[PDB]
């Protein structure tokens, strides 16, 4: 409920927060059941290079990094995007109520 | 007698097609088994 | 029938057991029982 | 279902008493019912009758409701009482319809009692109250019920 | 003098803490008390080990059988008659049964497949380092010499790739040496199988017999030859009516301007219309199998029934079977609201007819639930065997309603064939 | 293993694909030929996986 851009902002801040620390393959599985096929690769590709960089040209190739979680990150806070992205992202790890008071709010 | 209106599938009633897979696989098993004798 | 040239080509990539949907021929039978000799 | 027979053999050449093959009118036919209507030889209004299809296909379906009716009555462990409406209990306080009327009626579907209420059969000894005010004596002891809940050889106690 | 009621062994004890952990979770049908629990195990260990004994005296028996007809071995089937009625595959029945592929074939491919890739990144490499245009003479053609020799290829294998095996480098410069002269064709191998080096007359001369072998193997491959092939296959009689009526719908697509431009070419207005007949000729490898059909499930999304019919003497015997999964492995089969073994008079030769069905299918009959509805003649009794035919008939349509590939061995069996026989 | 030209990130994506491409038709290939005794057979497919 009220999600004008309060959800918007949700979305973009969790992606981030959940993009950049961990290295798993349970955020890919979810978005390929959903639905949606592009964004499932391009997540699998972007926690395979967080893995990468984790186990183990420097400074210029991670600028790419910071582009593609960023696409990421307005390609699942789009107007017609923003429900399923938040419903998925509320199941695996995020969990917070400060955007989410809105909806006892509503209640 | 004339049976021209029985079909050709029940005449000799071939049933059993349940054991098939099971004989191929376990031609497969002594297959590998007789290699395994050769070689030792 | 008649003695022919088909199935003779050589196939190409020699990949002719991985397509099971090939065709199998006609269906053959076997004896359930070996029956005494003639002779 | 029932595998007993109903039908009557048709009419063909005298049958003998070899394999697979009965004489038309033998003593282990219909109860020996068939002694009626043979011949034992190897006055004709008494013997066109039986011959005749319809007449002895009459004769074995009487028969056989006759061992119906016999068998459906040796079933009954019961008799129809008629009591009043007021004595009777709480299932029977309602408008039950005739035979073939209405849907075959539940007992009670809001007390998850599904049974058929023409089929329902009510003890002797719950009833003596109802049958026997006039004794005063208890005439039929109480039936004793068991503790379902007891620990018995059942519970392996 | 006093069995211990205990578990004795630690197979029983695993099995024990197994039923305590039941009992704990609160699962449907599981015993509360201890000594329920104990012959609930003991029973178990007792089941295992008589299945042990039946897989043992089973293997014993298999060796011990009565191939040859003997004392107590009558043949009876016909064979002496008829002979050989009872048909046997040795391939599996796609997609009812599988079969895993050898490793033989699988590491072939798998090599072919390496040294394709090999050849064709070391065929672009040269590309671009050459930078472009490379035109090959006639006398570089008759010379069989491309832009790199054989030693330039093995010393870039060498240098490039570490581990490498003798053979296998020589493999792959002689691949590469195919690839840089055309598209490489995997056809002098399968020519190497069907045709010796004794019967052309090289036995001395190993390069020229794999010079012609790679010749016909180029030869082959083109348009021309399957053309040829397929005129020779027509001329050999070898097309049933659907080739013949699928061959005159070829020829009836091309006009008359499509018709000037292939008879322009010599082969390839007889190729458009051979082409499905050059796909049936070439075998294994492009002729498919017709196959059995292979529907979709027609089921109840709310109940789980699946519906089918059977019929016998065409206006007496009628039936129609409900079918559903029984999840808690109780499944029994129901005829008009009687149990089976009342409605037959438990007889088994009837029963059987119904059993069927599932044991075609390689399927539990425990799993599914049961209800046939008699829709011909009302009779007191079915159990004779033409009314067991045509349950049969409706818990086999049942069985393919439920499950879709179900028809595969089914239709095998002769089951969903319906007779017409009368009186 | 023969396209070293794409990005190390996409290379090591597809890696972990088939690491689970092969570890599914592994437990597949078990579940398969679990009830026929084929531990020969079996044996060997595990040794190719």
């Amino acid at each position: 409920f009220l999600h004008p851009t309060v959800k918007r902002r949700f979305v973009v801040k969790a992606v981030a927060e959940i993009l950049h620390n961990s290295s798993s393959n349970a955020f890919s599985n979810m978005l390929r059941e959903n639905g949606l096929h592009d964004t499932a690769r391009e997540v699998a590709l972007c926690e395979a290079m967080n893995r990468n960089k984790e186990l183990a040209a420097r400074e210029e190739r991670a600028a790419s990094r910071k582009q593609r979680i960023e696409n990421i990150a307005q390609e699942l806070s789009s107007f017609e995007r923003v429900d399923l992205s938040c419903d998925l992202l509320r199941k695996l790890g995020v969990d917070m109520t400060e955007l989410d008071t809105a909806a006892a709010a509503t209640r | 007698d004339k049976y021209r209106r029985v079909p050709m599938l029940l005449k000799p009633q071939q049933g059993g097609q349940q054991y098939f897979n099971h004989f191929l696989i376990r031609s497969t098993n002594d297959r590998l088994t007789q290699q395994d004798v050769d070689n030792a | 029938g008649q003695k022919s040239l088909m199935g003779a080509l050589p196939a190409p990539y020699g990949d002719a057991e991985f397509f099971r949907g090939r065709y199998r021929g006609p269906p053959v039978a076997r004896p359930v029982v070996s029956l005494p000799t003639l002779h | 279902v029932s595998t007993g027979e109903f039908d009557h053999p048709p009419f063909q050449f005298r049958q003998r008493h070899t394999f697979n093959t009965t004489p038309l009118h033998d003593a282990n036919r219909f109860g020996g019912r068939t002694a009626y209507l043979r011949e034992i030889g190897p006055k004709k209004q008494g013997r066109r009758f039986k011959k005749d299809p319809r007449t002895v296909q009459f004769n074995v379906d009487v028969w056989c409701a006759q061992q119906t009716l016999r068998k459906r009555w040796k079933q009954r462990d019961w008799e129809v009482i008629e009591i009043p409406f007021r004595l009777v209990p709480r299932e029977q306080q309602r408008v039950i319809p005739e035979l073939y009327t209405d849907i075959p009626q539940m007992t009670d579907p809001a007390r998850n009692d599904f049974s058929n209420i023409r089929n329902k059969v009510y003890d002797r000894e719950e009833l003596q109250g109802v049958l026997f005010p006039a004794a005063g004596a208890m005439l039929y002891p109480p039936l004793q019920r068991v503790d379902k809940q007891a620990m018995t050889l059942d519970k392996y106690l | 003098m006093q069995k211990l009621l205990s578990p004795r062994t630690a197979r029983h004890a695993r099995l024990f803490r197994l039923a305590g952990k039941l009992a704990d979770s609160g699962s449907p049908g599981v015993p509360k008390s201890d000594g329920e629990r104990l012959v609930w195990v003991n029973s178990h260990v007792r089941r295992d080990k008589d299945i042990s004994l039946s897989q043992e005296e089973e293997r014993i028996r298999e060796l011990m059988m009565p191939l040859e007809v003997g004392e107590n071995s009558f043949a009876a089937n016909g064979q002496a008659t008829h002979g050989n009625l009872f048909y046997f595959r040795e391939y599996p029945m796609y997609p009812g049964e599988y079969v895993p592929a050898e490793h033989n074939t699988l590491s072939s491919l798998r090599d072919e497949l390496r040294l394709d890739l090999t050849a064709q990144s070391l065929k672009e490499a040269w590309m671009r380092v050459s930078g472009g245009v490379y035109f090959q003479s006639v006398d570089e053609y008759y010379a069989s010499v491309d832009g790199l020799d054989a030693e330039q290829i093995g010393e870039v294998l060498a240098a490039l790739f570490p581990e490498l095996n003798c053979y296998e480098a020589q493999a792959l410069v002689q691949r590469t040496l195919e690839c840089i002269s055309r598209p490489v064709s995997a056809a002098s191998r399968q020519l190497s199988r069907t045709i010796t080096a004794e019967a052309v007359g090289l036995d001395n001369a190993p390069g020229h017999y794999t010079n012609f072998l790679e010749w016909m193997g180029r030869l082959t491959e083109t348009r021309a030859f399957k053309t040829e092939h397929a005129l020779f296959e027509f001329s050999r009689r070898k097309f049933n009516r659907d080739d013949v009526r699928v061959m005159f719908e070829n020829y009836r697509l091309m006009s008359k301007a499509t018709l000037l431009a292939d008879s322009a070419d010599s082969y390839s207005h007889f190729y458009t219309v051979l082409k499905d007949f050059a796909r049936k000729v070439a075998g294994e490898d492009s002729r498919h199998q017709i196959g059995v059909r292979i529907d979709e499930a027609e089921v109840d999304p709310e109940t789980g029934i699946a519906v089918g019919r059977g019929c016998a003497d065409g206006e007496k015997y009628h039936f129609t079977a409900l079918l559903r999964e029984n999840r808690d492995h109780n499944g029994i089969i129901t005829v008009m609201g009687k149990p089976l073994s009342l409605v037959l008079d438990n007889k088994a030769w009837l029963m059987e007819m119904v059993l069927m069905p599932f044991d075609e299918a390689n399927l539990d009959y425990r799993d599914f639930d049961a209800h046939i509805v008699s829709e011909g003649h009302a009779m007191p009794s079915i159990a004779n065997e033409i009314a067991a035919f045509a349950l049969r008939m409706a818990v086999a349509n049942a069985l393919v309603k439920l499950i879709p590939l179900t028809r595969i061995p089914l239709k095998k069996s002769g089951l969903l064939s319906v007779d017409r026989r009368r009186e | 293993s023969h396209s070293a030209s794409m990005p190390e990130e996409w290379r090591e994506a597809r890696r972990l694909q088939l690491v689970e491409l092969y570890n599914n038709l592994a437990m597949e290939e078990v579940e398969r030929l679990a009830p026929h005794r084929a531990d020969r057979l079996l044996k060997e497919q595990m040794k190719r996986f």
